[PDB]
């Protein structure tokens, strides 16, 4: 119910690495 | 190189984030039980020392950010840059505004205190970001970018709510 997927720190790494293969 | 160090330095904000993330949770099961104080000092304790690991860092991702940009003075390059450090900077203020509420609920006024000063001063920096980051996404043709930017813009609003939920 409070949970954001978007805190998750997982996302954030996959986001880093998107990020920087981009 | 420099860009496989900004990656690296931002795995250890990443890393220290989580570390602030899992003793806040920590904290606030702790508290609803009615835990005693000297465990809940310990989590508090324990999101202090990884938000200064998290400060330090984002002074490394900074300095480091910019010797990349300025030295390949390439739009791209800095826009990508750019957006590493506005992530990195809405994790510590997460990271921040998380330890000011476990701060509050101890009563640790000092502590509140040094944390509001930091998140005035990381939503400053977000703010010149933003300001930065508009500005180069007129300058690139890259629209994966502009998703990534669209990406953590929602991540701060789902942030912020989330915040909210928690104070």
């Amino acid at each position: 119910s409070d949970y954001s997927k978007y805190l998750d720190s997982r996302r954030a790494q996959d986001f880093v690495q998107w990020l920087m293969n981009t | 190189g420099s860009m496989e160090k900004l990656a690296e330095i931002m795995q250890e904000i990443i890393e220290a984030y989580q570390e602030v993330k899992d003793a806040f949770f920590k904290f606030i099961k702790a508290v609803h039980e009615g835990a005693p104080e000297e465990e809940l000092k310990k989590y508090l304790e324990k999101m202090k020392e990884a938000l200064e690991k998290m400060k330090e860092l984002l002074e490394r991702l900074e300095k480091e950010a910019k010797k990349v940009i300025e030295e390949n003075k390439d739009k791209k390059l800095e826009l990508k840059v750019l957006l590493m450090l506005r992530l990195a900077y809405l994790l510590l203020k997460v990271s921040i505004e998380l330890t000011k509420i476990a701060a509050e609920k101890l009563g640790d006024k000092e502590l509140v205190e040094e944390l509001e000063k930091e998140s005035k001063e990381v939503e400053k920096k977000i703010k010149e970001l933003e300001e930065r980051i508009k500005k180069l996404l007129e300058e690139v043709d890259d629209e994966e970018l502009k998703e990534a930017y669209k990406e953590v813009e929602e991540m701060e609003k789902e942030a912020e709510k989330f915040l909210e939920k928690m104070r």
